[PDB]
């Protein structure tokens, strides 16, 4: 367990390690060092984020964490902020193709996101080289 | 003959068609066909073909034969007029570099017109033609900057010249407030894009160093929470973050550090009415978030002085301030923390050195963004609050401590005024970093100070080794004997025995012994490897004399404004005024910005008396009422304008002297009997300190 | 004969003019002498002359008489278009009605042209003469409210259609977003401008009951340190400080509350389409701070719709939990307070009404400030964040545990459902203040509540005593009997022998003796005095019997709504609909409103299959699973479709039941293998509540 | 000293009772209980700030509590803002007579802050009845 190459990163490759199921495995945060319920490992699933080990343990994030986290970098590390169209001559690869994390949940934006980022004409965020914007679920009143 | 039927213009027949219209008296052809052809974009590809196609002399010779008489320079305004939103356009959207390398071959065609000068230029010509040029892509501006860089001083200057005579039209011709703005401005932004093209052509004339590179700082670690974040991301480390480059810079590949001499002298690109119009505020707003129309100047920073580069950084300070804030707040608010918002500094008046050098250290190993915070310093057995006051108080104490010649940290040469560090100062580490943090912060919290380096230390600051051009300003005895032997015509192997061997004094006295090369002892110098000594044994004195100690200095000094601007906008030589302050003590300026609360007037009957007795002081009393005041006895960057000092109205005629609050540099004056009594009040108080 | 010399216009003379021209079949006279009078603005003040010197008979007679073709209806609106700007500059500037009262005289004139409603009037005409209208002095307008208020109600509707027609066709001719916006269009905001002194001369023009007002509300008493400053700047109590009343209201005197029933319904003057285009979180601001030429619609609070004027009152609200918020942080900043920036209410599952009420009280009589803070339940016994969850969940407990007839609080009447004030409520006046807090707490919290009250308590609560015709609502038995009493037309004094000596039942059974008079019991009802015994024993009824227990009811309400705007806009048949929500289930609006996360596509397998069994959901079904998954049976204020529902889905096919986070309204479904198998889990999930 | 008729309210007026001069006055605040400095009380003497008794005891306001207590009631009891023009058309007496203070600093707002206000067209504020507006000592940048 010391060495990174063997230790999976996906929570559903994590949960075929250990003979179980997504359905009724047990985590815990890694900030709060609290166990994860059923709908923050289910959400923690879809946003595909990599697990990360502490002295070779598996460790997810809470909803709470991540989104307090979340804020937290947004406040310190703003780099600046580019505009759709500009960002696509920039990189000149298809905005579909790049990663776009939400802002605050840090789920990475589907097309139909990126799309209604272009209309609406939204301006997309650099974190501390972390291209961002902001979500669906995140961006409603 | 009319000329019906021409597509292209070669120089013969821009020849041929003058001696016969001149002899029949009708310049009509003449101007027909230049409003032809020059109007049609797409034939000035092919008029006056031979990475240039465009012979420059044959151009220069046609336009110095044409521009004769008042109504060919006519001729040329009109058909620019027409073409330019066709161009434009055409660049806009049609992509025509693409398909083709020669469609730039017109704007040199353009640009080579010595009246574009001329006055009646600025009206709706040169914008439009401006505009054009900005609309161009970046690998054609890379060429037309290689082109141009080939051109004579004087070339350069009336380029530059001519944008500047644009700039200050547009900037005259109209008026801006708050409520309307220079940035929306397209033709100013075009002029300035230009100007930044003919800046950066002048940066890459001039010689390129970029051999002698300092060694790329170790970015700091952020907080642990900030590498789960990224760990849990799976971004881990990535390159992908780094300064803000302009994109011209990257193309290009010569930074403005690399331009130590340029052709034309960076402060001539200084725009002055263009300064006094612009707001930082939104600029620096228009810099961090893209707006759809509006252009931050901040991009272009040659084009500003030195008052307002320092605007948009203490802006950006002021803002990492307010979010760092705003990050103690939420902790506060969600984790139950107690609200520390201040970078709380408690040191001892005996002993703020080792004070703030151990605080400084245990924040920075623990948390490198609480560096971040507004610094909030309160002395040890005595009870205030720091509203701004005992900020500046403990800079300047810091500062007499650390350079105080006992300790060795720095050596001082009475014959230039300037410290220079000191390569003796062994296991001495923790207080060069201590130094730089202190400057960093001083940066950070817009506090100026009183430090006296040579221009090389802040060239080496910025990430550019020390040379030998360099050691005139450090070394002015050994810069001289190295030139003198240098300008030697003679064999140096009959004269002097000197070789690589190079022995130095010390400070107790006892000199040491150095090797250049493997072994100096053996080799003398000659003539055919002199030059190959000189940049040697400077290069070692400047830079390896003091390896250990100016890393530690450097990687302190890094910590605090890595993520500032101030790598970006500042050269090496406004550094020092940065952090130093104008040494010229102007009260005129102090006149006019003054403002008076508790009562008195500008014209009352003490205020009177007070200027008089002011503008009556020596030299030296100036500087002691700045200090007694202020807190500082040097002038803020720019002038004593921009001090905005205040004088309060105590109370009745007292014996008590004037005090000071030297958080807001308010000065409290009571109501004295006559002027002779408060000039004897004055002095008792201001020398105290 | 042309008439080239007439400065004024009188009966017979446009009467005279019409023969002669028909006769020689020349309109050319009348249509130029119509467009030379009309046009100068100084002509209508003298020209059909006689608080009002126009015959307006007169005026209806010749507007009649010369609308009968399609040539003299044309000289009427390009004379408008010529008078309007010069009688809004003069209005403006000269102000002319200063000098004298007649100038309005136009007015009238202006407005009896029965063909304004015609869609010709729109364009150029209608628009700059309502400006001109709004451009009028306050006196002269209030002086035209008192003499359309003698109109008959089909031309008061007249009027109200003429302006509702132009703001219809103004904001349907015209896109607004939040670029461009409708409070600076001036036509829009002078036509709602008329619209409001057309709605006033209704209100004035219907009963007016002044004299039977609630007394004033003691209004609270503010914090310690308020009151300190107060003393320190001198200042003490002022009695200037009270509620935004429109100018016009105290103008004419005359509330809206005192109007009970207008000639036109309250509801025709709410403008359908402006309300779909209109943003109440600019509008708000506009109301609070001026602005040049932006105009506040809240100004105008009848032209809103209820979904629109709880958004303003949310906004208020808002606003103050964010000041209140601000404050909290000051204080752990400066003084070094714990932050506690929420409105603490611990209570237990099983004692929520005393727990509540003792820290209410505790609360109230120590911080009178704090109730503005955002509310946060936290019960005893269970561990949790409430962020809009519990909250409701407390509401709707504390509304089951007050209002049950257990403790005798209300009485309950079967034949309507609606509680009624029990006066047997001795020594019980902790909770009404509860109730009463509870509500103001649900209003300032957009939390609605299942509370049954007839229309008297809202009056009551607004400021307006019950009267005799607000007790069918109440007690319709005895409505019943007292106007069978009123509508008998013989003598009172030979079959029944009631006299003021008036007994009732108790709760126990007992019943006891009441006395209007001094002596009831001596006294008989007669056919004189009849009239002067019912709005007595009704006045008893609704306003003494229960005098001591609505008193601190209403003090209670009053405590945390003192400085809402709910006074200014709401009438008190809005108040219930405000706190109470609409009992119509429509779930085809909440269908097209309803929102997907998790994965979840709005075309997919098992949102139809969901979406088909929650419409066949039985009436008392979908009362359940609203319950279920928001907290509440009850639609908000508006429609389903304000709910923003959102369905997430949770994970693959499990065996758990759904499970809803009603801090958002979200709903977390699982995919299960088939349609049946979701409604099974779905029905055995919304029925353990 | 239990009569408020006879007891003074001016600091000056309040200075001839104790047969002391504003020179050497001593005097402490109502809020923090702590001295005032000889600056403060100049600045209460020139802000006309009426003195106010607690138990039969003379007491004036210190700089930081007033400049707090003052923000915190602005926060807290902010009514509405209105423009010089329509606050001299809605009180008919001219702007050099009615009394206006800073919303911070508490000071009595001279003509010429009023021209000021005019001029910039800067708005008025409203505060639980006080109206208010921004001096030149608290609108210096
Ligand atoms: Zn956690
Ligand atoms: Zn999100
Ligand atoms: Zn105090
Ligand atoms: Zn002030």
């Amino acid at each position: 367990f010391q060495d990174p190459q063997e230790r999976p990163r996906k929570l559903p490759q994590l949960c075929t390690e250990l003979q179980t199921t997504i359905h009724d495995i047990i985590l815990e945060c890694v900030y709060c060092k609290q166990q994860l319920l059923r709908r923050e490992v289910y959400d923690f699933a879809f946003r595909d984020l990599c697990i990360v080990y502490r002295d070779g343990n598996p460790y997810a994030v809470c909803d709470k964490c991540l989104k307090f986290y979340s804020k937290i970098s947004e406040y310190r590390h703003y780099s600046y902020s580019l505009y759709g169209t500009t960002l696509e001559q920039q990189y000149n690869k298809p905005l579909s193709d790049l990663l776009i994390r939400c802002i605050n949940c840090q789920k990475p934006l589907s097309p139909e996101e990126k799309q209604r980022h272009l209309d609406k004409k939204q301006r997309f965020h650099n974190i501390r080289g972390r291209w961002t914007g902001r979500c669906m679920s995140c961006s409603r009143s | 003959i009319d000329f019906k039927d021409v597509t292209y213009l070669t120089e013969e027949k821009v020849y041929e068609i003058l001696e016969l219209c001149r002899e029949r008296e009708d310049y009509s052809p003449l101007i027909r066909v230049i409003g032809r052809v020059f109007s049609s974009a797409e034939a000035l590809v092919q008029s006056f073909r031979k990475d240039v196609s465009v012979d420059i002399d044959a151009i220069r010779r046609v336009y110095t034969r044409l521009l004769s008489n008042e109504k060919i320079e006519t001729a040329f305004l009109n058909a620019l007029v027409y073409l330019s939103p066709n161009v434009e356009c055409d660049l806009t959207y049609h992509n025509v570099y693409s398909r083709d390398p020669n469609y730039l071959n017109l704007f040199i065609i353009v640009m080579e017109n010595r009246n574009l000068h001329s006055p009646e230029y600025l009206e709706m010509a040169l914008p439009l033609f401006c505009k054009a040029m900005s609309k161009l892509p970046l690998a054609a501006q890379g060429k037309l900057i290689r082109l141009w860089s080939k051109y004579n001083a004087d070339q350069i200057r009336r380029m530059m010249e001519t944008f500047q005579q644009l700039i200050t039209y547009k900037v005259i011709s109209n008026e801006f407030n708050s409520r309307n703005l220079v940035n929306d401005d397209d033709a100013i932004v075009a002029a300035s894009k230009c100007l930044k093209m003919v800046y950066y052509a002048n940066v890459v004339g001039g010689e390129v160093d970029t051999n002698h590179n300092e060694e790329d700082d170790e970015e700091p670690i952020p907080e642990s929470s900030e590498l789960t974040l990224q760990e849990l991301l799976g971004e881990e480390r990535r390159n992908k973050k780094g300064p803000r480059v302009d994109p011209l810079e990257t193309e290009l590949g010569v930074k403005t550090l690399d331009c130590r001499k340029p052709l034309i002298p960076f402060e001539e690109f200084i725009n002055e009415p263009l300064n006094e119009v612009l707001e930082m505020d939104k600029d620096y707003t228009f810099f961090k978030v893209e707006t759809e129309n509006k252009f931050s100047f901040m991009t272009c920073p040659f084009i500003l002085n030195a008052v307002t580069k320092n605007l948009g950084l203490y802006y950006d300070n002021r803002i990492r301030m307010y979010s760092e804030r705003r990050i103690t707040v939420l902790y506060s608010l969600v984790q139950g923390q107690q609200l520390n918002p201040y970078l709380r500094l408690k040191v001892r008046r005996d002993h703020i050195i080792d004070d703030a050098l151990v605080r400084l250290e245990m924040i920075a190993m623990e948390n490198p963004a609480d560096l971040k915070k507004q610094l909030y310093v309160e002395f040890e057995g005595e009870q205030g609050v720091d509203e701004g006051g005992v900020s500046k108080e403990f800079f300047q104490l810091v500062v007499e401590e650390i350079f105080n010649p006992d300790i060795g940290m720095f050596t001082y040469d009475e014959s230039t005024k300037l410290f220079w560090f000191n390569p003796s100062s062994f296991e001495t580490e923790g207080q060069f970093t201590l130094i730089g943090i202190v400057l960093g912060l001083a940066i950070y919290n817009n506090c100026i100070l009183d430090v006296h380096f040579p221009m090389v230390v802040y060239r080496k600051l910025m990430g550019k080794k020390g040379t030998f051009r360099d050691l005139g300003d450090s070394h002015p005895v050994l810069y001289q004997s190295l030139k003198d032997l240098l300008e030697y015509e003679g064999n140096v192997e009959d004269d002097m025995m000197i070789t690589f061997q190079i022995s130095q004094t010390d400070l107790f006295g006892n000199p040491m012994m150095y090797d250049l090369k493997e072994n100096g002892d053996k080799i003398p110098i000659t003539n055919e490897n002199r030059k190959e000594f000189v940049n040697l044994y400077s290069d070692y004195i400047l830079n390896k004399s003091v390896e250990k100690q100016f890393k530690a200095f450097r990687r302190g000094f890094h910590m605090v404004t890595n993520e500032s601007p101030l790598k970006y906008l500042f050269r090496p030589e406004e550094i020092e005024l940065l952090i130093c302050g104008s040494r010229n003590l102007d009260f005129q300026a102090l006149e006019e910005t003054t403002e008076y609360d508790g009562g008195y007037t500008r014209d009352s009957v003490l205020i009177r008396e007070f200027w008089e007795i002011v503008h009556s002081f020596t030299d030296e009393q100036k500087r002691l009422f700045l200090q007694f005041t202020t807190g500082t006895d040097r002038a803020p960057v720019g002038g004593l304008g921009k001090l905005k000092m205040i004088i309060a109205k105590n109370g009745p005629d007292t014996e008590r002297l004037p005090t000071s609050h030297t958080a807001f540099n308010v000065l409290l004056l009571p109501e004295y009997s006559s002027k002779e009594k408060l000039k004897e009040r004055l002095l008792k108080a201001i020398t105290y300190a």
